[PDB]
């Protein structure tokens, strides 16, 4: 009865949700037909019909019909309500102005009409799970259009975002520094907590930790699905120490500007390394604070953790949890901020993370999703401003954006706001006087 | 006669209390159904304090389960001893507290508090003579800290003469289970010094040490930590439920233990605590139960009593034991630890001796210590509060829910008032 | 001796009454055929009040079913307990009321009223000593409002000494089940204040809350709402049908409940009301049945009693119970709710205790409240009447059936007379 | 014994009745031969012979023999009494004067002779169901001739009309603004409640809600048949809360001029969307007050509902009915008129709407036919006057009407009456003073 609907914007948002909703059907025994052979645990993400057919609380939206028609013809064709699978005709096409003004304004009333039909049959609606990216025009433009609208119609709901942050050296599009600054100026006053995820840092984990020389986006979407299945584990399943979506934004957002933590999942092993280590709760907790296992390309040793959130699940004993965390406050490489002596939120669930068939993770008995809000993400925004300040000084690509319904001065409005955001990590990351 | 309404707030209090009602059902011979199945009539002599008898000779607990998320209520009603509670008592929200004091005390909890008080008042009318209310919760959560301390403020207004003993899990010194738990604990101790007659400070770090060092459980779950609190919770109210050679109630353990109406922050303790192997290598004697309580490694709060002085000490005993052997040992710890007790209270031990031991034990104890060792419990939190508040971090989640910075200034001034008071009477002569 | 002719007008009264005769046949052990099949002779001691014994020891109900469309009569005679009524009693038109008061009171109902009164008078001659007539109908319909209140005017002329208690479903506050129900209710309350000795105001919104909140029926049909009214309908006339330690009839519940001859608008209530799960978690006691009645969430009218004062209260009890336990609780609600009762009537509770509980229950109750809380029931309708009448909308369907605007002016003046009277005696001291 | 005969005028009226009387035989198990293998529920629309052959209480009349001879040779040849199937020789031919004066006056005594032979064997005749259109000459002219005659011979009977209102942008004939004004001046003082239905608004519903790119008139006549089968559901079947034909005109006509509500049916789904939603009574009630699901091309947000009529049927619980309707009076987009606080009539029937084989609706367990009388239909008559004021100012097409038995001044009589009707929605739609 703690329902929670999720929104999937852009190609990145839908392809993450293809692995998320595959994972949720395995966690609840749901067939791809929506049935289950032979427990009101589905209810947070699954609304049930009059028969035994459970349909998801998802809104898959993309301005191009390519990625949705693979969903409409895939294995989970019969699972999804066909009015939820919302398309356009032409994509936003790596253009924030097409995603927000030209193409996004067409079907923004169609998506909100489908959000409202889900929210009416949700008697206990907690919040939103917007899966998008910062690089694509749909994931940046249409999300920023949608987060304005949901903050008007709902406002008090806990709107969680799960962005794909663009990597420093890997960038599969040219104008990703434009789409990321323009989507962050908009969603800053509207989102409540946006969980950053990077592509290059999961390329490293799938190569090193999972031993795959050639990982796909299919492999990266399995790991991001295990993050969200660990965050929303306490709603779906009974745990020893539970946590709500309102509790993530409470324990991780000290200031309403700074709401950008970074997700870190552990253990990430293959079947050949399911043996050769026992994976206690202290073995996997030191995995999360290791800078190699984080999923955003930042050095957490170059910053200070403002707030961490260790989401244990599986065969996890709370005494050994205290044995694992108390060692980390003694270490110097994990350093906190001066105003925060209490920098942990712990959640224990009784369910182990399940294994998807064809998945590249091993069946473990316990896991942890560290959601650490840190000072070290300011180096990420300093890169992205420097990628923005090189391009905009020559006014490159601006005619693709002005010609779709945008003022040229609005780029200075987004850059001055980000420069105001960059000193916010500087103002908080320093220590107090007296 | 002297009924107690048990209130459970937060995920923590619902998980402690579900183990508490597992002990009370065992001590009174109550099945999962709710029907009496014991053999002695001493179990039914004071059955009324924690039970209302329904039709068909079924006893339902006088427990009120409060949460802001429905996840903990499903864990109770589908677990064992879940079909014994009344479904009217399960009062739960949908949104969750958000790990937030202000969303539990002002926004979502104030919407649900009238759904609880109408069940509190409905239970309190069926009581013949009301003893008082006990609340189990935490201080680092949002429902246990916001919604829980909202109920105490709305009951002490409606029941100012009753006793309000809280079993509040205090944030541990080493690990932080919540990023904003310095903010949530400080805004609750503001509400506990003004509205509770007594308050039992429990640390999760201390119960980790007791399950590891003393009980030799290398892997204790929460249900092993909850069994330690539940044996302590039933031990404070055991002379009220069973006959004894020197009885006490929740008022005798409040009159004798609270010399000043703010200084009512207690540290619990239990004895005996033996492993499965080391239980045949030890004799159950009153000198052994005495020396097990009064050390540092048996405190269920993670503060060393040697860094302070006991103002008042309650040692509630259970089992067929002799009073001279008790009175010798209570004197014995006052001679050898005469610096560890306060000077200007002579003979600062309250003794209660019940006649009924716990299930499977020959005799037992329960330590209730009112020391100045919990000034370190609040010197730590008010340091962690001031370090976070001086940069005003994590504040817009509480300011944005209808609060100002004055509430944080007054709650931190109220805590440093109480830190100075335990600093005063420790050095007062 | 003291027979009652039950009259059923409208679709509503035919559907309530078909559930009413399901209860009376169960309380008296009557089969679908009409023959007695109970075991106790207390069922046949006062069988005559709701039954005429025919040849072959078959009891037929003294019910007169009135409608203007033949659709409801087929639902009765083809449903269960449909072959028990006399086919002479089914007096129905063809056209339907048209959801119109004037087509039910002047055009089609006046053509059919002589077909009913010749059956009313035929039943009233076979009665030895006539107690009085009860009518079940609505106020928003056309047959229940027009044809029903036409029968009351044509019976009070022919039987001015008898009691005329109506069980009238009042239009709900939130939803409007009829576009012209402010017009139909106001033209019926004009006919109810002049021709009924007492009138039982029932809201559909209130029974939706009771079936959802109290009985935990997430999907209640009409037949679940009719079972709530039928247990209340049999509860008012249960000391007249069965022996009791303190009996009452429809005149004791009218003499004690009507201080002024216009103020006879009652709100009903029933207890106990438990779910299927929550029935083993509650004891059936007279203090539990008392505290269940006197709140707001058990009123079958959708008006809060806390916004008014009870003038007079009737609490008819059923089952083997003790009189001190009754008299303590009736005093108990007068102490703690002394502002909620009227001042200048001291001891304003009428108690009736029958000896026979309902089927499958140990004991029961029936609340009959005469409060000033139904001044909000008529401040709402007369506001909805005046808002529609000031633009004269939907008026030509009533003016076109032989009426003027003066009838609407006099009926709205008659209602605002009665609103001022409940405003008067609530503030009178 | 609550008999009700129905009249079908014009090509639109007969082709609606081909789907209506197909639907009624399925609801009662009647064969196309009039028999039924292996319950006096038929009686309101079916008179029975001495054998087990049930014949309908219908009068199919058209001034051309084209549409009737498809009925006389179709599958329901053996169902209909051949004297009821009344034809002419030449159609009225989109001419009101031919339908009312030239061709209509010939067989008006033949149709009334067949109405009277039905009304004599109806012992409980409640009223009439005139199925016609506003655009065609027969449906406008011959109906307006017939409604004068039935108001003389019967008068007090509840004469319900089910018009096909002409769409604003779709008009399949040129002189539809002439036939509609001239038929409304006549039937205003004679009809009691006329239920408006539009073609373009059901084109939208068959495309969007039913997912048919190419719907036919066969598809539109199935949806209008489900409206009438929901209106006359309480007579044919036992319901929890019943409603009569006299109760529709009572609860929806506040003033004798304004008797033009608009029908709205829900749910309108296909078999692929019979799943993926549970369709509670609150899910289908918010469907009706949505402006996309109405069957008249008007914006109900641009007007105020004077009176609504929610005709529930099927597995419908009356408690959840109150839960569905009480939310709507709280909403601002559904606003009522100041004089009407009580703006609902609810009817619950125990019968679900059945599915016709070959039909494009899914077998649901519950439905609702909202018959909402609103202020927003004045914009429809303002369009139709403006279509009338353009054509008549140049006196176009008037010689086709004067040359068949009509005064030219009679057009001013119909336009002044419609201008008197247009201010009636203005006089009622405003709020009261003091
Ligand atoms: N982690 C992950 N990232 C993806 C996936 N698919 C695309 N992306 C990332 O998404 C970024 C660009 O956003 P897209 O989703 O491709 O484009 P869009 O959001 O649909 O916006 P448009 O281009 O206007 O359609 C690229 O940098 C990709 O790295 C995926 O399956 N998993
Ligand atoms: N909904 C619906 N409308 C129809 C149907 N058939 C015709 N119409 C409408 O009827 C309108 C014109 O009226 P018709 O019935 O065709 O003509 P008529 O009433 O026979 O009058 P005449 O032309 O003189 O014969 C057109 O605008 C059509 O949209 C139908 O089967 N269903
Ligand atoms: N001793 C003990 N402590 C617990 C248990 N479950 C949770 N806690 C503590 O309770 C705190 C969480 O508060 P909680 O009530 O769950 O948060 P809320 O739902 O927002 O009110 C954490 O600091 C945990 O240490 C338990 O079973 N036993
Ligand atoms: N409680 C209850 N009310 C009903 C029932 N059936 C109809 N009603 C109410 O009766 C009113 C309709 O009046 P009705 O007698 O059916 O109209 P009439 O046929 O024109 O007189 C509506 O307001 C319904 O709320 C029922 O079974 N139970
Ligand atoms: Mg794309
Ligand atoms: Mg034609």
């Amino acid at each position: 009865m703690r329902e929670c609907i999720s929104i999937h914007v852009g190609q990145a948002g839908v392809q993450i949700g293809n692995a998320c909703w595959e994972l949720y059907c395995l966690e609840h025994g749901i067939q791809p037909d929506g049935q289950m052979p032979s427990d009101d645990s589905f209810n947070t993400f699954f609304s049930e019909t009059g028969a035994g057919k459970h349909v998801p609380r998802a809104v898959f939206v993309d301005l191009e019909p390519t990625v949705i028609d693979e969903v409409r013809t895939g294995t989970y064709r019969q699972l999804f309500h066909p009015e939820q699978l919302i398309t356009g005709k032409e994509d936003a096409a790596n253009n924030y102005a097409r995603g927000h003004y030209t193409i996004g304004k067409e079907i923004i009333d169609l998506v909100l009409d489908r959000i409202r039909k889900l929210a009416d049959q949700c008697t206990g609606l907690q919040g939103f799970l917007v899966f998008h990216s910062f690089g694509g025009g749909t994931g940046s433009g249409f999300t920023s259009l949608l987060m304005e609208r949901l903050s008007v119609d709902y406002g008090k709901k806990s709107k969680l975002e799960f962005s794909i942050y663009p990597a420093p050296q890997v960038s599969t599009a040219v104008v990703e520094p434009y789409n990321s600054i323009l989507t962050t100026h908009t969603t800053l006053e509207h989102s409540d907590c946006a969980f950053m995820v990077d592509n290059e840092a999961i390329y490293d984990i799938c190569r090193r930790n999972l031993d795959i020389e050639r990982p796909t986006y299919t492999n990266l979407n399995r790991l991001i699905s295990q993050i969200v299945s660990s965050i929303t584990a306490s709603l779906r399943f009974d745990g020893a120490l539970n946590v709500d979506l309102t509790e993530f934004q409470t324990n991780l957002v000290p200031y309403p500007r700074i709401h950008f933590p970074l997700a870190t999942y552990a253990p990430v092993i293959s079947a050949e390394k399911a043996y050769h280590e026992q994976l206690s709760v202290a073995e996997i907790t030191n995995a999360c604070f290791e800078p190699a296992n984080q999923m955003v390309k930042c050095d957490p040793r170059h910053g200070k953790y403002m707030a961490c959130c260790l989401l244990y699940r599986g065969d996890v004993v709370p005494k050994d949890v205290n044995a694992a965390i108390a060692t980390i406050k003694t270490k110097r490489s994990i350093q906190f901020v001066d105003w925060c002596p209490t920098g942990f939120k712990v959640g224990i669930n009784y369910q182990p993370p399940t294994v998807v068939p064809g998945g590249d993770l091993a069946k473990v008995q316990r896991a942890v999703c560290m959601l650490s809000n840190t000072t070290a993400i300011a180096e990420a925004w300093a890169r992205l401003d420097h990628k923005f300040d090189l391009m905009y000084a020559k006014r490159a690509f601006v005619h693709w954006y002005v010609g779709e319904g945008m003022e040229e001065g609005e780029f200075s409005e987004a850059r001055e706001d980000m420069a105001a955001l960059e000193k916010d990590y500087e103002e908080v990351g320093v220590d107090s006087v007296e | 006669m002297r009924e107690i309404v048990h209130i459970q707030a937060g995920q923590c209090g619902n998980q402690i209390g579900a183990k508490f009602w597992e002990v009370i059902s065992d001590e009174h011979g109550i099945d999962p159904t709710g029907s009496y199945h014991g053999d002695s009539d001493l179990q039914l002599e004071r059955i009324n304090v924690y039970y209302n008898e329904a039709a068909g000779n079924k006893y339902v607990p006088r427990a009120i389960l409060v949460d802001l998320e429905p996840g903990t209520m499903d864990s109770v009603r589908s677990g064992p001893f879940g079909q014994i509670f009344r479904p009217d008592n399960f009062v739960f929200g949908q949104s969750g507290a958000g790990n937030n004091w202000a969303k539990g005390h002002y926004t979502e909890g104030a919407e649900l508090v009238d759904s609880v008080l109408d069940v509190v008042r409905k239970e309190s009318e069926s009581c013949d003579c009301l003893q008082g209310f006990q609340l189990t919760h935490s201080l680092g959560g949002g429902t246990g800290s916001g919604m829980g301390t909202l109920l105490i403020s709305k009951i002490r207004e409606e029941y100012p003469d009753r006793i309000m003993n809280t079993f509040s899990v205090v944030p541990s010194p080493k690990v932080s289970d919540t990023v904003v738990e310095p903010y949530n604990a400080t805004l609750s101790v503001h509400q506990l010094v003004e509205n509770t007659d007594e308050t039992y400070c429990i640390d999760n770090e201390a119960l980790y040490d007791i399950c590891f060092r003393t009980l030799k459980l290398t892997t204790p779950t929460y249900g092993d930590l909850n069994h330690l609190v539940s044996a302590t919770m039933s031990g404070v109210t055991t002379c009220l439920r069973f006959p004894g050679q020197l009885n006490a109630d929740l008022r005798k353990l409040a009159v004798n233990m609270v010399p000043f109406p703010r200084l009512h922050f207690f540290m619990p303790g239990f004895a005996p605590l033996t492993s499965r192997g080391s239980q045949q290598y030890r004799a159950l004697t009153v000198p052994e139960l005495t020396q097990q309580m009064f050390d540092a490694k048996n405190m269920m709060a993670a503060c060393d009593p040697r860094h302070g002085r006991y103002l008042t000490v309650a040692a509630v005993f259970r089992g067929r034991m002799s009073m001279k052997e008790v009175d010798e040992q209570m004197l014995n710890v006052q001679n050898k630890n005469s610096s560890y007790f306060v000077e200007w209270i002579p003979n600062n031990v309250k003794t209660a001796v019940c006649d009924i031991p716990p299930r499977g034990l020959k005799m037992s104890a329960t330590f209730i210590g009112n020391s100045t060792a919990i000034q370190e419990l609040f010197k730590r939190i008010s340091e962690q509060f001031t370090a976070m508040f001086r940069r005003k971090a994590f504040l817009h989640w509480y300011t944005g829910e209808g609060m100002d910075e004055m509430e944080f200034t007054e709650a931190e001034s109220n805590m440093n008032d109480l830190v100075s008071e335990y600093q005063q009477y420790q050095d007062a002569t």
